[PDB]
């Protein structure tokens, strides 16, 4: 498909490796009698790496020679779940909190000491705080066009050149 | 520059280079450098106040 | 009673004046031994040094040498005792250029003249000790085997 | 190979004689005042 | 609650460890319940 | 009296505003933090009580309760040892089946596949192998139940609490005075006839009242759970009286000393038991009994309010000598006085101890189915032997910290610790000079015997095959410790322990027990541990002779114990402390106790651990290759390292593959531990000056300004993760290959 | 001057004392005054008990001698301590204090060496100094 | 030997002079300063490099400073 890798559901290694699994636990299974915990929870591991091979395989997934789910990451949106989608999720979560902690050490400058609410947090503000991220780009995009974000070159310390 | 000013350091050997500092006295003798500056910000050594001459600090 | 005092009446060199270190033994010991015996010239103290090292470097060559198997295995360890023999004349040779200064006195070991003699009589020495013990290695069995001969 | 006395000649020369005289001169050298 | 034992419970390690575990939980519990994520599914 | 209980009520008030303060302890600290390096401060020097305050009362009870925080752990730790066992542990199968049944006290949660590391260990039972040998301990003590360890458990938490309440008590509410706690004879003879001897007689009686009979039974074929409870044996002097019929008797031989009567419940037999392959049960109770009786006579010695008793401070007056001046005098007061001379002396000894009880322990297995349980016997071995190692260490380390803090020159004129200092020169010089003589006969024999097999000289190598180095001496000690039985101790059925000499004690198959042979690589690596034990002694006691003064610094005590250097003049001062002399002894401790358990796992492997079959050979694991092979630094290269690292690579996809993931993981971490070691503070400090103007630029810099770790610290945060990685590394290592093969 | 008659404090002697460049190279004394005999401990490791009255003590060392003199300073409050340097030949050079007065309080007479007349960030980058004998600091 | 130079910065605490284990530096009378007095360098032959004055002295960025160059006996700080 993409790169010479085939589909998943459709590999043949991508079975024997589901076979070489369930195989691997069955003749752990073997060994116990049925009813017994430990018989029972090898049958949800098998329960487990069945659904697993079967959710894969229906999920557009393409696998390499290996037998292993291979990633596409050019861009894409026939793939565009793979690494772009997460990353914006991550995107989300980190832009979030450098914010509210960037927004805690402009309160922080504000108390009487300082460094005690650096080792002390003040949990309500805290919160208040972690409450406000939600709209972190466009609160940060704001900050930054009213310059408030980007501080000049000539109020930063620098060394000798 | 005057008592209890807020002053910016020109001094490039400075750790607080511009950083900003109080003026907690100015001697009146012909000292080289007569302007005591205290900052909020300790230095590598600990201190927190420094020396500096006129032309070395100005006001914000 | 104590048994251990400054050393030279002298409490702040760094000694200590003690039983292993300066008593009459150790004291006797030390001005008998010919690199301090009064009375020598640097090259008999040499010739003396010399013979009883050179004498005694034959051995641990002729008993754990990589010929120590073959039937030459003497010859080997007098030949290799002397390439080390011979290195530690250049040794002292070396010393003695870089050490001193070129002096009038020539009696006392820390002198160059002093120096040269006492290397020249630690090399004739050392050549003489080693030939007698392969003399006497080659021509008594009972050091040929270090005593299993007697078994 | 031809001219084999050469390695046996040399390599106990290069090895042993030429180091040792080279070590003597050089202590000598950075010895002297 | 007495004061002094709160701003001891806000100080920085008893918090980090607090919040580290509570997101741990959450990953933990989110993987329990729907395991095997190596993708955002279409 | 002289000895009397004095005490303080109410010297400080229970309340939750200094745990609100941090640094409060520290006049320097509670000013609060302006740089990051405050904080490393407030964690490093938190325990130090000296530092603090000068008052010797506090401090020691700061110490006192802190003890008993650390025995309020301990008590919790051991308490959930005894529930995890009751609860999610196979102890019942390993009773009905020793031999054949994995010990496993861990479960894990399945959550992201980790339930792989629930193996089949037997027993119908899915778990995570335990090495601890609290199984076999349990067994020894007559546990025949789950139900036991329950109640096990709730006595720990129990104690636990006790020991916590008697802290908080003991510092809060009636802490001792500083006249207390200067009783050294009084704490001696109670902890002598108290806490050693009436615990080994009443251990004694729990060995001879509960397990010998329950023991007995099990070691006859009988299930556990038809034996009699233990109060059964108490009460039923018949039920006992069947197994041991001096108890018929009672305690009429006791008292009137016609104690052979009762020599069938204490016995002196020796060797093992050929059921268990463990000690005799018997012989160890009346070992503790004997222990107890010793005990208590020794704990008699010391003066106290009645007129009896030695006075230690006169003893050691009283010895003195032409040779040493005023001897043994003032040495009574530093340990009155000085908290870490004691630490000192009781951490050396500790460790001692430690390093005694892992090779008796490994040699005479004392519990039964511990031997053929060669996991549990490599574990700890292992574990003891850094234990101890570590506490010899800090022994050292805290010898030095009284010599730069505690020692008075006017207190100590002309004693022994004087004339120490007055001929550390001499001390260090022979150390120094035998260490590079042990270095050269030591290990370049590993290297010499290394070139000629590589230069296919094998009548040239130091081997049993060619040129011998036989370990003559040893040898002997063995002959006359297999022949003592009989000749030299006429009452011993058996030897001490097998590997002297003697029979291949054998349980289920696997060999228990078996002489351990001793040759010419016996020798070279003996005396490879002699060398590296010799320069850790080197430098730890340069640095603690050297911690006040030296011909480089001659004010080094006003520096502290702990400094990074004197700058870069005379030359470079670096890690000149007695701190940095410790920190260098801690790598060198780890290479001691590495090649030590190296040789114990390689030796026990070749030579004494292995499988018997049919006509009587046995069929060790790594098939005798000790002989040859431990010669050279290549044969430790590939037949024990190269070789026996095969289970620990293998491990993926099985239930050992945690201890391969702990392998890479502690490879990681030692190499990450480089980068402190190797590196300078100025780097990471104009380092942190960039990502200070980066945070700078989007106005996020912190309040507290970061700074990079200190000298002492980038040295100890190496020398942590450093020892963190090597230790792990062998864990992972020996665990997986040992649960692998045996 | 060194009075070379002055009697030593009672000491039993150390392995760390003074090597063969003290009487070959240079050698360092020190002299002081107590008010009463008492120990004190040596610079080169070891107690010595010093006598009442004048005490002379010999050093490899100068930083020896005046970690000693700041040691009876800090715990006997002896400040009247003299240190010599003296050489195979025998002459005797008079080290500290040097003019009568202790370096930390100031004396006339004394003349300032090595002192620059501008900040240490106005000193010359080595572009300008090189292949030239000019200063760094100007 | 090492070079200690004092820069006009001095203020005249006098703790760089207290803090020489060697006596390098002294206290010499000046105008500059309120203090009336700066440290001086006449005796940087007995000078070991140890930077304990620069370590005690409270200017920002140091006014006494410590360049090591040849390495003599007494810079070497050896008692043999
Ligand atoms: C015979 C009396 C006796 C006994 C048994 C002990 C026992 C102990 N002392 Mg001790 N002590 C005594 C008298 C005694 N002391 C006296 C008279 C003094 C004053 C001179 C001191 C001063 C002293 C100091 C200064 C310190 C100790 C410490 C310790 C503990 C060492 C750690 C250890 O091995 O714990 C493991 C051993 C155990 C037995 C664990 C159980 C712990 C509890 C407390 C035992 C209680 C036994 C009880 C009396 C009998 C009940 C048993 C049965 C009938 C149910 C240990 C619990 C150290 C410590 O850690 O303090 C907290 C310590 O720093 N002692
Ligand atoms: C290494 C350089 C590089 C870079 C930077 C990109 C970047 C991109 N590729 Mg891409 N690509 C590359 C190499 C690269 N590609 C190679 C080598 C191949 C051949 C295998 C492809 C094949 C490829 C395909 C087939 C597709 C992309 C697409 C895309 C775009 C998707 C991102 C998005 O959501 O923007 C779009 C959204 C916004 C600009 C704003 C939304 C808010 C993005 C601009 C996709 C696209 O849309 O093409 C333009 C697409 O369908 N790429
Ligand atoms: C308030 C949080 C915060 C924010 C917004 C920033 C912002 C920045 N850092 Mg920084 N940093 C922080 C905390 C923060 N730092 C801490 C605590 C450390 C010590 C571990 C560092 C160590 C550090 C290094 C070593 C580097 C940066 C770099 C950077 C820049 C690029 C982003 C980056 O690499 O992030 C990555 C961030 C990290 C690796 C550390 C983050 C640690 C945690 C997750 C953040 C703290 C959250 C805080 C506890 C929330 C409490 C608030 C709450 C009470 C409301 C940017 C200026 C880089 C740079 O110079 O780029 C130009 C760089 O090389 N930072
Ligand atoms: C740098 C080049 C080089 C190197 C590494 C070697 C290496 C070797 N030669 Mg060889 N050789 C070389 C050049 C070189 N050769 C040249 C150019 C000639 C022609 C004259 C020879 C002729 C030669 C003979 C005839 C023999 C060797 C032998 C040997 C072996 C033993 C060493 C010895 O006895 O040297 C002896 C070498 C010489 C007397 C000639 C000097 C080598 C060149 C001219 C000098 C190069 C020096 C270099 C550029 C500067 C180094 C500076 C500093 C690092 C010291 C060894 C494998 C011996 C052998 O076969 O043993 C198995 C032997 O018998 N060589
Ligand atoms: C490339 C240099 C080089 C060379 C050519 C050799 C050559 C040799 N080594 Mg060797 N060796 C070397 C480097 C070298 N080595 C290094 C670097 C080490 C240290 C690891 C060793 C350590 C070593 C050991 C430990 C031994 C040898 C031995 C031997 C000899 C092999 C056995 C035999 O048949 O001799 C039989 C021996 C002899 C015929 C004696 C030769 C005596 C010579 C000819 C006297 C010359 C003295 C001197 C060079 C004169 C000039 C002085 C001047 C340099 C100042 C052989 C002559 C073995 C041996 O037999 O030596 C006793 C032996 O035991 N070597
Ligand atoms: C502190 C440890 C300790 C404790 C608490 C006990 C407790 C007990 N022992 Mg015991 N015992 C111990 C150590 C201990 N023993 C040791 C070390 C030995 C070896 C010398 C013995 C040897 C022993 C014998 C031989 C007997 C007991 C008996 C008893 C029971 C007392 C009944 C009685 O008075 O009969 C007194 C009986 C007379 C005839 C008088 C009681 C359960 C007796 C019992 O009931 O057997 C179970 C009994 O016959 N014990
Ligand atoms: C009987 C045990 C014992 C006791 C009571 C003490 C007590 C003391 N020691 Mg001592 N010490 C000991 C054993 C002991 N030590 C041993 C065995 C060693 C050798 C390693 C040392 C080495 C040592 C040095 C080198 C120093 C001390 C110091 C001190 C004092 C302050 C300690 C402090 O504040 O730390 C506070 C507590 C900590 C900093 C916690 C340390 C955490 C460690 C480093 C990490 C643990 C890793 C963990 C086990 C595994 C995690 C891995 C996982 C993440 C995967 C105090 C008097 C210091 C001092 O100032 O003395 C005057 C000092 O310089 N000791
Ligand atoms: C494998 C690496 C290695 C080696 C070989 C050494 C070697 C040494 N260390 Mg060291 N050390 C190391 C790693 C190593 N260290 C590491 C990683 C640390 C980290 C903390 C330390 C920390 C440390 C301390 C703190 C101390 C030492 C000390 C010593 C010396 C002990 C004396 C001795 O055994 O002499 C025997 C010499 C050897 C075993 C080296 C190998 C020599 C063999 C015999 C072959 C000889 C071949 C021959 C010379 C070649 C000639 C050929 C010719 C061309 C030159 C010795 C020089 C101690 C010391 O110096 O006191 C005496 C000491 O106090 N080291
Ligand atoms: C073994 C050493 C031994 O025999 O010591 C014996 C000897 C003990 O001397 P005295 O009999 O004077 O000792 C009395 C006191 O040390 C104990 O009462 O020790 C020394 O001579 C000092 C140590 C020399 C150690 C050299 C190494
Ligand atoms: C890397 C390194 C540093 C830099 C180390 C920095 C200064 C300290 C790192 C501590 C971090 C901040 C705490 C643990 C990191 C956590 C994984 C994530 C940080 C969590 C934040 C919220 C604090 C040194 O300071 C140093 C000093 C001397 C010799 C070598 C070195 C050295 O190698
Ligand atoms: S470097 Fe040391 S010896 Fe030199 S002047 Fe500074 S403090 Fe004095
Ligand atoms: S320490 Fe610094 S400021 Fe103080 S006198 Fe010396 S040079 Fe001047």
């Amino acid at each position: 498909d993409v790169a010479g890798l085939t589909p998943c559901g459709e590999s043949k290694e991508f079975a024997r490796r589901l076979d070489g699994s369930v195989k691997k636990l069955q003749t752990r299974l073997k060994k116990y009698e049925a009813g017994t915990p430990p018989a029972l929870a090898l049958q949800k591991q098998i329960d487990k790496t069945k659904n697993r091979f079967d959710r894969y395989g229906k999920a557009g997934l393409l696998c390499g020679t290996d037998g292993l789910p291979h990633l596409i990451a050019d861009g894409r949106w026939s793939h565009s779940g793979e690494f772009v989608i997460p990353g914006l999720f991550f995107l989300y979560v980190a832009g979030w909190i450098g914010w509210v902690g960037r927004s805690y050490v402009l309160f922080a400058r504000t108390a009487d000491k300082p460094t005690e609410k650096e080792i002390i947090i003040d949990v309500p503000v805290a919160l208040s705080f972690v409450s406000t991220g939600f709209i972190w780009p466009f609160s940060a995009f704001k900050e930054f066009t009213s310059g408030n974000l980007i501080v000049p070159a000539d109020e930063i310390t620098v060394s000798p050149r | 520059v005057k008592r209890g000013s807020k002053v910016r350091i020109l001094r490039k050997e400075s750790y607080w280079y511009q950083d900003i500092g109080t003026v907690a006295t100015i001697d009146t003798s012909g000292i080289r450098y007569p302007v005591v500056v205290r900052f909020e910000k300790v230095s590598y050594s600990g201190v927190n106040t420094n020396n500096f001459s006129l032309d070395e600090v100005v006001e914000v | 009673s104590q048994f251990i005092k400054p050393y030279n009446d002298d409490p702040f060199v760094g000694n200590l004046a003690t039983p292993v270190s300066t008593s009459s033994f150790t004291k006797s010991l030390l001005s008998n031994l010919p690199a301090y015996r009064a009375g020598l010239s640097p090259l008999l103290r040499g010739v003396e040094i010399g013979l009883t090292h050179g004498y005694f470097l034959v051995g641990p060559f002729y008993k754990l040498g990589p010929l120590r198997n073959s039937d030459v295995a003497l010859l080997s360890g007098f030949f290799s005792a002397l390439g080390l023999i011979i290195i530690l004349v250049a040794c002292l040779t070396i010393y003695g250029v870089v050490s001193f200064e070129e002096t009038e006195a020539k009696d006392q070991l820390q002198t160059a003249k002093g120096w040269r003699q006492f290397t020249s009589g630690w090399l004739v020495g050392s050549v003489g000790g080693a030939s007698f013990a392969y003399i006497l290695i080659s021509n008594i069995p009972f050091l040929q085997t270090a005593g299993m001969s007697m078994l | 190979m031809t001219a084999a006395y050469l390695p046996s000649i040399l390599v106990p020369i290069i090895g042993l004689i030429f180091p040792g005289l080279v070590m003597a001169f050089a202590f000598i050298y950075i010895e002297q005042d | 609650m007495d004061s002094n034992f709160l701003k001891y419970l806000s100080t920085a390690p008893v918090l980090f460890t607090v919040w580290l575990s509570f997101t741990a939980s959450f990953i933990i519990e989110a993987n329990r319940f729907f395991p095997d994520m190596l993708y955002f599914p279409m | 009296k002289k000895v009397s209980i004095t005490v303080d009520r109410d010297p400080v008030a229970t309340s939750f505003e200094k745990w609100a303060q941090p640094g409060h302890f520290s006049r320097t600290l509670a000013k609060g933090p302006k740089t990051t390096t405050w904080i490393w401060n407030l964690h490093a020097d938190v325990h130090d009580f000296d530092s603090h305050t000068n008052s010797l009362e506090d401090i020691s009870r700061k110490i006192f309760s802190a003890h008993f925080g650390q025995l309020s752990i301990i008590f919790l730790w051991l308490s959930g040892m005894y529930f995890h066992g009751a609860r999610f542990s196979n102890y019942s199968a390993w009773l009905s089946n020793p031999t054949a049944v994995k010990p496993s006290a861990q479960v894990v949660w399945p959550i992201v596949g980790q339930e792989i590391l629930n193996g089949d260990v037997g027993g119908g039972f899915q778990g995570v192998q335990v090495t601890s040998g609290f199984f076999q301990i349990w067994r020894a003590s007559g546990i025949t139940s789950e139900v036991e360890l329950y109640w096990c458990a709730l006595a720990g938490l129990l104690m636990s609490g006790l020991m916590i309440f008697a802290g908080w008590f003991h510092y809060h509410k009636a802490a001792p005075k500083l006249e207390w706690f200067q009783n050294a004879e009084s704490m001696l003879n109670h902890h002598l006839s108290g806490l050693l001897g009436l615990g080994c007689l009443s251990w004694a009686g729990h060995q001879i009242h509960i397990s010998l009979p329950v023991n007995k039974l099990l070691d006859a074929g009988v299930a556990p759970q038809e034996i009699p409870l233990p109060h059964e044996f108490l009460v039923n002097r018949d039920l006992m009286a069947q197994l041991y019929p001096s108890f018929s008797k009672g305690l009429v031989p006791f008292f009137t000393l016609n104690w052979s009567e009762y020599s069938d419940f204490l016995t002196f037999k020796g060797g093992l038991n050929p059921v268990t392959g463990g000690l005799w049960l018997s012989d160890t109770a009346h070992h503790h009994l004997a222990l107890a009786v010793l005990f208590i006579v020794a704990g008699h010695m010391y003066r106290t309010n009645w007129g009896i008793g030695h006075s230690m401070k006169e003893i050691l007056e009283a010895h003195k000598g032409p040779f040493t001046g005023e001897g043994h005098k003032g040495l009574y007061e530093i340990l009155t006085t000085s908290w870490h001379a004691q630490l000192a002396i009781n951490l050396a000894m500790m460790g001692s101890v430690s390093i005694i009880v892992a090779h008796h322990m490994y040699a005479m297995p004392p519990y039964p189915y511990i031997a053929t349980d060669y996991p549990t016997q490599l574990s700890i071995f292992t574990h003891h032997m850094w234990i101890g190692g570590f506490c010899v260490v800090g022994g050292a380390a805290h010898a030095g910290i009284f010599m730069v803090r505690d020692y008075n020159p006017a207190q100590n004129y002309n004693n022994l610790l004087d004339r120490v200092i007055r001929h550390r020169d001499a001390i260090i010089s022979h150390l120094n000079w035998i260490c590079i003589f042990l270095g050269f006969h030591s290990f370049g024999l590993y290297i010499h015997n290394d070139t000629m097999r590589a230069l296919g000289r094998t009548q040239d190598m130091f081997s049993d095959t060619a040129i011998q180095l036989k370990p003559v001496f040893a040898q002997w000690v063995q002959s006359i410790h297999t022949l003592a039985p009989g000749n030299t101790t006429p009452n011993a059925l058996a030897t001490a322990s097998y590997a002297f000499g003697g029979d291949v004690v054998a349980v289920g198959n696997k060999v228990a027990m078996m002489p351990i042979s001793l040759g010419t690589a016996d020798f070279m690596v003996h005396h490879i541990h002699a060398f590296t034990i010799h320069v850790t002694v080197l430098i730890l006691l340069k640095g603690v002779l050297f911690s006040r003064n030296s011909r480089l610094i001659p004010d080094k005590a006003n520096l502290g114990f702990r400094f990074p250097c004197d700058g870069p003049g005379r030359g470079g001062t670096c890690q000149s402390s007695a701190w940095d002399s410790v920190f260098l002894g801690l790598f060198w401790m780890y290479n001691c106790i590495s090649v030590v358990i190296f040789h114990f796992s390689w030796k026990m492997q070749s030579d004494v651990w292995g499988t018997v079959q049919a006509d009587g050979t046995v069929t060790h694991i790594t098939g005798g290759n000790f002989a040859q092979s431990a010669i050279t630094i290549n044969g430790w290269l590939r037949d024990f390292l190269w070789a026996q690292a095969s289970q620990v690579i293998q491990s993926y996809g099985s239930a050992l593959s945690a201890y391969g993931l702990i392998f890479l993981g502690a490879h990681f971490i030692w190499a990450f531990s480089l980068m402190f070691l190797f590196s300078g503070r100025g780097y990471w400090q104009e380092l942190i000056e960039s990502i200070v103007w980066a945070h700078n630029k989007l106005n996020v810099a912190p309040a507290i300004q970061p700074r990079a770790l200190s000298i002492t610290q980038g040295r100890a945060v190496g020398l942590a993760h450093y020892l963190l990685g090597g230790i792990g590394t062998t864990w992972a290592f020996f665990l997986a290959r040992i649960i692998s093969v045996g | 001057t060194l009075n070379l008659q002055i009697p030593s404090p009672t000491f039993e002697g150390s392995t760390g004392g003074w090597l063969r460049a003290a009487e070959v190279e240079e050698k360092y004394a020190i002299t002081w005054t107590s008010p009463k005999e008492q120990v004190f401990e040596m610079p080169t490791g070891g107690a010595a008990i010093m006598r009442q009255g004048e005490n002379l003590l010999y050093l490899a060392r100068k930083e020896q001698c005046l970690a000693l003199a700041t040691q009876v300073k800090n715990s006997f409050k002896i400040t009247d301590y003299k240190v010599y340097r003296i050489f195979p030949s025998g002459e005797v050079q008079y080290l500290h204090p040097k003019d009568g007065v202790f370096p930390e309080k100031v004396n006339a007479g004394r003349v300032g060496v090595g002192n620059v007349s501008h900040s240490i960030g106005k000193n010359l980058n080595p572009a300008q100094i090189k292949f030239t004998s000019k200063s760094f600091n100007g | 030997s090492h070079s200690v130079k004092v820069y006009d910065t001095c203020i005249g605490c006098t703790q760089c002079v207290r803090a020489c284990p060697c006596d390098v530096l002294e206290m010499v009378s000046w105008d500059g300063c309120k203090a009336g007095q700066i440290a001086s360098a006449p005796r940087t032959e007995d000078c070991i490099g140890c930077k304990r004055c620069e370590t005690a002295c409270p200017t920002d960025f140091l006014s006494v400073r410590v360049y090591l160059g040849g390495e003599t006996t007494r810079s070497m700080g050896l008692a043999y």
